[PDB]
């Protein structure tokens, strides 16, 4: 079993998006109005599920072979990679790091997405990688395009992938979105600009990463994660 | 003062979560081994219970596109870290509320009691963490229940909670579905009766 | 007939791209090593084709619809649009703009591109439209991918879409890149470093245009091209 | 000083030029109508003549990816601006060189004389600009004829090329395709017997 | 009748006021607490009224005449004009521009203004006009005076005018207020303030133009108003 | 990205709104020729209506200084944009809530079906301007009709709003005003039963 | 875009290159182990060959102070990493030009097949260093066979050298030098029947 003998370090939520930012419209209505009760850490917050005994398929992190109808997929093919780290610094291994995106045109694989842009057959966009000894985790797929929402009238997202970060704890539990380097729509977008610090959003844009590349195959995009910090725990209980 | 490297800001899972995290609830097709509802099998030690509900907006209209992550532990008062799909029971699962189905179901076992940092036993509770489009960091709450009102009197998380009024959100109804034993647990995120939401 | 009634600014060529240019490879074999012979402005070079009675068709201009086998491309719908004015700032009517790019992954409908990405059933990737009585041309597309060629080991062509425009003349006559705003690849690739004045290289780039954009449908971008400025002779002959 | 807008700068035309300017020579289906290499059609005035040539880079090798384009007056030398399929005679035309044949060909009239802007015959002469890889700004020249010597030596465009070596890279051999008058102008981008290249 | 071949550019919304700006206390309970739903632009939303069949008056641009008792009124004469163009730098011809003020002491002629500075008798403060084919528009009134309000214990209103544009269509109407330059009262007021961006606050203040002024009779102000760009449509429905 | 001229700002009607936009509601003397609520004369073709209404805020009191402006097609669907005091019907009209007054009328005809830019038919609806002091920037919102219940299930604009609940915020109710066909429109600005703003 | 640390610049190797790395060449006496010429002892399995050449600038010239370096594989297609001067063959070697002798010499055996990384056959190669005064960076070329012209036409690195006249210099001629096998590769830096040199 689990025991109790970490603690993370207090989240910045003045960093992290507020819950009530008016411009992302369904934000009205989805957020608390009441304060955020503070609990100290204890072993149902401080401990979380271990994924290293999950079966993965060979093709779990690879979009371009992962839904195969007899094809490959249409779209600028690239490898998305990067670490898990704390914020000591300290590498995050064996860690569940999972990912959903659009297609090439802006195109989800759901039923309630009704956009015009044709689906691509050959086309999931749902990835999953567990991470190595040093925190490392590699994905290879189409770079998603950017798709309109009915928020504001003229409301395009840019182009993003979707994460999923488990951590050591589920106090730790992270789910997020990357962002292309360059893309003009950052700026624009209200889910983006939910995040009130400039320098935080910087943390959400995957550089461009021409070294990681596979030369007349594939382009890279490099994207580290940093979770909260954990430390021992010391001077409790006197 | 010392600044460590900040943590990667939080965005919204967004409405369409599901063809990435509840493959099954999006229409599409799984993989062969997925992280689900089901955390106990039929064969697994301790009192069988089904927990259900529906999630709330300022509005008093269902959210039908939430997610929600479970973390409890066993009949033992034990977690279970090591998740394989192979075992009896796992600590871990995952359940969501579809345009189909507003309303979520997790099959797991009545939790049993475990201790505080200071030694001071925490009444029977499963951790819940909620996503959705309009929720930009998730919120976490926690599932008390209602035939355990000895123990939920004495929890030091719950006293933490300054007015009474608003621990009777934190605590699931007794009810029965299909003569099982449940227990319903309704999330209001916003408004009248507003869930209890933590920061930790 | 046409009639030698114009003059023609002379062309800055430190502003153009110089014909020798080591990185970009093939320019070592394709350049002159003599200088070009400069001689006045005659009939020959002031006279160019109008094309006004040329047959255009419907969706010439829709590279959307005018491959179509039975569906829409897969790729991040786009409008191109601008305006062809000459130095003086007057614009250039009924002149002859004419395009050509890849599709959303790099591959270009050509025989001797050998690249791994697929082919889209229903995208062609030739465009041509003739300005308006104001200088206006507008183009609907799919946003072309970046592809690899064989320069350097590992260099990558930006995202462009190659432009033709013919002008009132042959000394009018330009064929162009455009690029994308944001781009990263811009400032790394030979082609584009060509060109030696960094404000030059902005002039190819298009920038996102969200008013000309399709709200729930499609982006925009602006793309205004200046050909050589046009005036009366004066002074000729005594 | 006057300071204007500055001109777009000029980008190679590619190696896969012949998709968007030459679409049956990209192996491609093409359009209704196209701008392609028949500037006369059989019934036309003139002395019809068929033009052929090579372009070579600096080691001696042949160019298969060259685009070139076309101006020229009639046999009465005056340049048709409106440019329509249903004409006898159109003075634009385009070709080029491709890995089948790179050789390139075009089907036209000798053009007639043109005066400059001081009044001064120039010699019979056929505009051309060549496009390709490698090639980052197109490239000037002209084409000049062998049987018209006396008309040659008066030009004065042709007179302005300082030595008489280098004029003679801009005339055309005069030799026959198939029974038919036909006029070889081959292209040498660098090196040795390199053609001159304008500048206007 | 009127038909559906224009789009006008969305409203950007964080450059307008906000409807919840808690300084100016009446806002409060006259905000909507819900999001504003998207619509896509139609018939009903593209059209809107035109005035030139209006029967105007000869003195209803000239507030120191359209009330006349006897005599002129007390007051700073000046003169108010401008052109009223779109984002596009399009005049807008024919379009009805109506005004409303108070008197030289900010008195207005209403029953619920109980201030204690006195009415003229000779002024009203109302007036209309309709912008020539170049959008130009011209009235001749007397300054406003400045006036008390309940919001704050000591809230000043500055020196304004009242503004009311028709425009193209019901989507280009606007309602604004006119402030004068220099004014000190300007970025004291919570009704200014409701404006976040202060290079939106300049839009909204009036030049002094000694260049339109009559010399030896009246001053002259400068106001220049842009509403929402008109584009024709284009690739709809296909 | 392309950069257009900034729209000159929005700001509060004022509390002293009629004086210069409903001068005979404020007490003032009228001119010659003036905008108000009388749409269509009793001659004009179609289905003459009242419109009546309240406005009222967040705390459930009621806006007796509002100002609003409305735009309907006539009896065929067609929008009469030449607007002249002769003709039998107006697509454009004025009214407003007084102290005297705190309802507003409207006399005009029931508007004809009119297509959205898809060629889909929209339910008969009339748009409305809403100014008053208090709102610095005006609200848009449609009138619908409650026996038009066929149409209104069908409208594209009206099937936007998530919620059905929300829909009928902008259903007008039927009743009789002096042998009089009439329809009770209230705008509830904030609060419970909030009227559904529009965007565009 | 990501930036890792800059290499470390490349800077000549000099005029004087073989008194630090060809110490018998440089007449200066030499340490009990040295890496030189003597690939392949006598009894070496495979083809024992003999390999020299000459090395001229863009004039036509001798260059007399050259440096080069080989990697080559073994006899069945292995490359041997472990240098030791006390195995049979060994895959690395040094050779140079002189001032006595303007031509360098090489003993080895003929290399076996080795495959690409996408698993297709190379044909028998020798990769080659050139370091020399006037060379800022070295240069990267192959040697290959004149009598392995089946696996040369197939050599997938061969094939991408477009013009068919450019590959005829990375091919040894082979002859013989007092009954031994021998291949003699001319490097020529510049101009006619320049060597193709390669980038990695
Ligand atoms: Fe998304
Ligand atoms: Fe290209
Ligand atoms: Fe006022
Ligand atoms: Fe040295």
């Amino acid at each position: 079993p689990a025991q109790d003998n970490s603690r993370f370090v207090i989240r910045d939520r003045n960093w992290h998006p507020k819950a009530l930012t008016p411009d992302y419209k369904t934000s009205i209505a989805r957020s608390p109005r009441q304060a955020l009760v503070s609990i100290p850490q204890s072993i149902s917050e401080t401990t979380g599920p271990n994924f290293s005994h999950l079966g993965f398929g060979a093709h779990d992190h690879d979009l371009l072979l992962n839904f195969n109808n007899g094809g490959l997929p249409i779209g600028e093919r690239i490898i998305v990679a990067g670490r898990v780290v704390d914020q000591y610094g300290k590498p995050v291994p064996n860690t569940l790091v999972e990912m959903w995106q659009a297609n090439a045109g802006g195109r989800e694989r759901h039923k309630n997405d009704r956009y015009l842009a044709p689906l691509d057959p050959n086309f999931g966009g749902v990835g999953r990688c567990l991470t190595d000894s040093d925190g490392y985790y590699s994905f290879r797929t189409i770079k998603p395009g950017p798709y309109p929402w009915r928020n504001g009238p003229n409301d395009w997202r840019p182009a993003h992938i979707h994460f999923g970060i488990s951590g050591p704890s589920i106090a730790t539990k992270l789910i997020t979105q990357l962002y292309f380097e360059g893309d003009p729509l950052i700026p624009m977008c209200p889910i983006v600009k939910s995040i009130a610090n400039p320098e935080a959003v910087q943390q959400l844009i995957a550089k461009l990463d021409m070294n990681n590349a596979n030369p007349m195959d594939c382009l890279a995009y490099r994207f580290d994660i940093v979770l909260r910090g954990q430390r021992k725990t010391h001077f409790e209980n006197c | 003062p010392i600044e460590l490297l900040p943590e990667t800001p939080s965005q919204t899972a967004g409405p369409y979560v599901h063809i990435g995290l509840a493959l099954e609830a999006a229409g599409n097709p799984t993989r062969d081994q997925e992280i689900w509802n089901r955390l106990a099998k039929p064969d697994a030690p301790g009192e069988h219970i089904l927990l259900l509900g529906q999630v709330y907006d300022g509005n008093g209209h269902l959210v039908r596109d939430s997610f929600l992550e479970v973390w409890q532990a066993d009949a033992n008062g034990e977690y279970q870290d090591a998740y394989n799909l192979e075992n009896a029971f796992n600590s871990f699962g995952r359940t969501a509320t579809t345009f189909d189905a507003g309303e979520w179901t997790l099959h797991t076992v009545k939790p049993g009691v475990v201790n505080n940092a200071a030694g001071v036993p925490m009444a029977p509770h499963i951790n819940i963490s909620l996503f959705a489009r309009g929720i930009n960091i998730h919120l976490h709450t926690r599932l008390y229940f209602d035939d355990e009102a000895q123990a939920n009197a004495k929890c030091p998380v719950l006293n933490l909670i300054e007015q009474p009024q608003r621990r009777e959100t934190l605590i699931a109804k007794r009810c029965e579905v299909d003569g099982k034993t449940a227990y319903r647990f309704d999330i209001r995120i916003q408004g009248e009766g507003e869930t209890v939401f933590f920061d930790f």
